This record gives C-alpha cells, sequence and structure tokens, in this order.
C-alpha cells in the first residue's frame, strides 16, 4: 500500500522481470523495483471500475486497460501518457 | 400594440437553399400540429412530435417516414449505429425499437420523472438518463444498469456524457456542476455555486474540455478543463433573454440555444458570443429542435406548425457572409454577435474539476 | 502508426475477458465470461474453433512462445 485501494490487477515487469507494474481499484499504475521496492512515478490509470494491463514486449508501453471504456497507452521511455485513444467502445 | 412578427429569422432562414422539401401535407395528419422535435445520434433519422404525440421519423432523403404507432412522445431520441432506436418517452419511460422498422423492442424503467433527457456515448456504448433526482448509466445495448447517481436533498437537474472521450458532469438546483467518475461513482471535482437554476440542463462536447449550463434564471455559464476552474466564467444574455430552455453542443465551438423568450440562439464558445439568432411570428412561434453535426442538417418544431427543413451548416453562409462584407470595413464580432462579458462571482458556476 | 483495429472477431458471443497468441503470426486465443474459449486465424477464410469448458468464467488464456498449448 507500492499504493492499491482494492483487489489488485495483472502485475507485468521490466522486460528483465524488474521494475514491477501494477494498478488495481484504484486508478494509477504505481512502477516499482525488487527488494529495492521502490517507485519511479505514478502513471496515473484510468478511473475505472477496475484497471487493466500488458505491457509492449519492449518494456515501452503500458496498454492502460479497464473496466471502463476509454482506453490509454504510455510511453514509459517518456514518462508520458502518450494520449487517450479514441476507444471506440473498449473496457479492455 | 406591440410585439414581433414574423418568419424573417426562421422560415426565411431555413428554407433559403433546399434541395428537397419536408412535404408536410405528408406529415402534418393530426388535426393539431408538430409540437417537438427529437432526434438522432446518427442524425438522419431524425424524427417530429406532434400534438398527438406518435412519434414520425422524417427521412429526409425518402420523404418517406416512420410512424410509430404508439401516441406517447419522446423527451429525445437515442440511436445507436447498429440500426436500433432508444425513445426517451414522456411517460417516464425509455423505449427501444428497431429503428429500422420502429418495432418495440425493450423498454428501460427506473425513473419516476417528467423528464428523461437522453446522451448517448457512442465511444462507450453509454447511455445517460437524467430524470427527477438521479442520473442513470447504462449499457447502451440498454438491457442492464451500471449507476444511479444520487443526492440526500440537493435535486438534480441536469448532467450528460462525452460522445468522442469520457467524463460525466451533472448538477443541482443549486447551480453546483460536478463531474463524477461514472464508473466509481466518485465526485472527483465539486463545485458551489452562488446561481441556483431551476429546470438547467448540461451541454457536454463530445470531446467534454467544454461544458455549457442553461435553466430558468437568465445566465449561461461555460466551462474550459485547460482553465481552472473548469468553470471559470458566467455572463448574461442578450437583452431579452429570460431563461435558457436548452443548449446543445455541435462540432465546431458552438451550441444552439432555446431560450423561454422563445428565441433561439447559436453560440460560439470560443469567445461566448452569439452567432446566430432565430424567431417566428407570434403564438405559432419556435418551439425546438435537432441538429445533426457534419453540416449541422436541421429538423425544426415550429409552433407555426411548419417542420424545417435546414442546415445551420448553410445558413451560417448568412453570417458569414454579411460579417464579412462588414468585415471589409471592420465590424467588430463581439459586437455583431454580442459577447456576453464574464462577470462577478456572486453569481457563478465556478467548478473546478480535473 | 495506427492503433489499427484490424478485423474483429466476429461471432464472440458476448461478455470477453481475455487473449493470447500463437506467434505464427497469428492464431488468437480468447476467452468469454462463461463456458467458451475461440481460437482461430486470419486468412479471414479460416474458422474458429469453440472449445467448451470453464463453466464459470474464464479469465484468461495463453499460448506457449510456441503458439502450442493454450492453458486456460
Amino acid at each position: 500500500t507500492s499504493d492499491h485501494m482494492d483487489t489488485v490487477s495483472q502485475v507485468l515487469f521490466h522486460p528483465d522481470g524488474t521494475c514491477l507494474i501494477s494498478s488495481s481499484f484504484d486508478h494509477k499504475i504505481k512502477i516499482t523495483d525488487i527488494r529495492s521496492n521502490k517507485l519511479i512515478q505514478h502513471y496515473n490509470a484510468h478511473d475505472a471500475q477496475v484497471n487493466s494491463i500488458s505491457i509492449h514486449p519492449t518494456g515501452y508501453f503500458l496498454a492502460s486497460a479497464g473496466s471502463d471504456s476509454k482506453i490509454k497507452i504510455w510511453d514509459l521511455r517518456q514518462g508520458r501518457q502518450i494520449y487517450t485513444l479514441y476507444s471506440n467502445d473498449k473496457d479492455i | 400594440m406591440n410585439n414581433i412578427h414574423t418568419s424573417t429569422h426562421v422560415s426565411t432562414y431555413f428554407n433559403e437553399a433546399l434541395v428537397d422539401r419536408i412535404d408536410t401535407q405528408k406529415y402534418l395528419k393530426s388535426n393539431g400540429k408538430i409540437k417537438k422535435v427529437v432526434s438522432d445520434p446518427d442524425n438522419h433519422y431524425t424524427a417530429a412530435i406532434d400534438d398527438s404525440g406518435n412519434i414520425t421519423v422524417i427521412v429526409h432523403k425518402l420523404n418517406r417516414f416512420v410512424s410509430i404507432k404508439p401516441s406517447s412522445p419522446a423527451t429525445h431520441l437515442v440511436f445507436i449505429r447498429n440500426g436500433n432506436l432508444l425513445v426517451a418517452q414522456q411517460n417516464g419511460h425509455i423505449s427501444q425499437y428497431l429503428a429500422s422498422n420502429g418495432k418495440l423492442t425493450s423498454v428501460i424503467k427506473h425513473h419516476n420523472s417528467k423528464l428523461l433527457a437522453l446522451e448517448y456515448n457512442p465511444v462507450t456504448k453509454q447511455i445517460l438518463t437524467i430524470a427527477n433526482d438521479q442520473c442513470t448509466l447504462w449499457d447502451a445495448q440498454s438491457f442492464n444498469k451500471i449507476k444511479t447517481l444520487f443526492a440526500k436533498a440537493s435535486y438534480f437537474a441536469t448532467g450528460s456524457l462525452t460522445p468522442n472521450g469520457q467524463s460525466l458532469i451533472t448538477s443541482f438546483q443549486d447551480g453546483n456542476v460536478y463531474v463524477w467518475n461514472l464508473n466509481n461513482f466518485e465526485v472527483t471535482a465539486k463545485s458551489e455555486v452562488e446561481e441556483n437554476m431551476k429546470n438547467q440542463k448540461i451541454s457536454v462536447s463530445a470531446d467534454s474540455s467544454r461544458f455549457v449550463i442553461g435553466g430558468s434564471t437568465a445566465y449561461l455559464y461555460y466551462c474550459d478543463i485547460s482553465h481552472s476552474p473548469l468553470c471559470i466564467s458566467s455572463f448574461a444574455l442578450p437583452s431579452g433573454s429570460t431563461s435558457v430552455k436548452k443548449i446543445k453542443f455541435t462540432h465546431g465551438n458552438y451550441l444552439g440555444i432555446i431560450t423561454d423568450n422563445q428565441v433561439f440562439y447559436a453560440i460560439d464558445s470560443s469567445t461566448n458570443q452569439i452567432a446566430l439568432e432565430f424567431r417566428l411570428p407570434k403564438n405559432k412561434g419556435i418551439t425546438d429542435f435537432d441538429i445533426n453535426p457534419n453540416n449541422l442538417e436541421i429538423l425544426i418544431v415550429s409552433g407555426n406548425g411548419e417542420i424545417f427543413k435546414y442546415d445551420l451548416q448553410k445558413l451560417f453562409i448568412m453570417e458569414m457572409n454579411q460579417q464579412q462584407r462588414l468585415l471589409e470595413r471592420g465590424i467588430e464580432s463581439s459586437l455583431v454577435y454580442n459577447v456576453l462579458k464574464p462577470g462577478n462571482q456572486n453569481h457563478s458556476l465556478k467548478f473546478e474539476s480535473h | 502508426h495506427d492503433p489499427a483495429l484490424s478485423r474483429s472477431f466476429r461471432g464472440h458471443e458476448d461478455i470477453i475477458t481475455c487473449a493470447d497468441f500463437d506467434p505464427k503470426m497469428r492464431q488468437v486465443a480468447s476467452c468469454s465470461k462463461d463456458s467458451i474459449v475461440y481460437v482461430w486465424n486470419f486468412k479471414p477464410q479460416q474458422r474458429p474453433f469453440k472449445f467448451v469448458g470453464h463453466k464459470g468464467a474464464v479469465y484468461c488464456v495463453k499460448y506457449s512462445p510456441d503458439g502450442e498449448t493454450i492453458a486456460s
């Protein structure tokens, strides 16, 4: 609580299995490392009933999904949200 | 002695350069006249409501129509991309028909209200109903519910969804305008305001960076998310406005307005000034509107019984020209439009939102 | 440089919770919230397989890196 509110969603990893990624019902992704359980940024997520995620294989993109039907993609090499996607009815 | 007539700001504009006609002889069969317009988010299936109330979907390429047998009138219609019609009926229920047949498929009920104002978000699959003291949010397929927003006392006036994105804004009689996490039932943004307004409605842009509030008092409020508070300012209206009955957003930075002086207006929110002014003969009159955004194809229902028959995009030509001829002289738009100046905090609907 | 929704899995009954892929590029596995998972490919003339199991919801399906076994 690394701050999450409820039932945590998918936990993802840096390509090397480090810097794990998590969010839950709370609208934020935390990217935190292993043992050295330190945060690099708050990857604010969707205001979803619940969120969801996968990260592009290169570890560059956080695909922020969730129970609501807005979808957005993050660029981890920048730390910006790239943008909120058109989405067009997708509670991914 | 004395008041204003006749039809010079409306039927003369509306029918200026048509390529077809609503041959109203085929529609106004009631002993009586057309009273209200409700309409299609997919634009083409706009519909007429007469003093009987049967909804006639006017199909503006066929000069044919869908006669919906039940006489119950709509507050507004919602249609989806797949061919269905969701009718917010004035009977307290929302009734879905195959749009393609006028064939009843289902009814959404839970509401106890006279009004069920609808808005449909085609990019969320979500339809919202504004009714009585609640907002019902539901899956646009319309066979279940998502949430019932409500309050302990402040009574509800309005709210809406965002069609090319998503965020839910609602307001109370208090004028308090606030933003919801529509999927968590969270008020994430809150306001307390000075201007209380009866029967106010919130117009929500498809990309809801911008919002507008109407209501029983003669004011209009405009929001812009790029600035804090989201509602940064308020302003009073062109002389003669008494209240605002209906406000709706279009594609450009614009909203249609119906006031209770029955004059309709088109407002440019980039400046908060009126582009178009619409007037009809004494009662008779202008009663409601339908704006279809790509060209602003319009269905207008006038108390004069005429069913229009126009595109605002085409009417804007007259206030594109005119103004551009005057721009050769250098006429100022803030006067042409009547820009409505931001006022005091004493009557604002100022609202912080993120 | 487009999100590129291409062509969806037409026919998914309702209620969808996941997907994974066979890196042949590709066969797609997907799963519903009730009794069913699907596996199909492009060359769209190809037809999907409808698998029955997971009488309750199925939340996730996954393929081995060779696109072989699909755990569900």
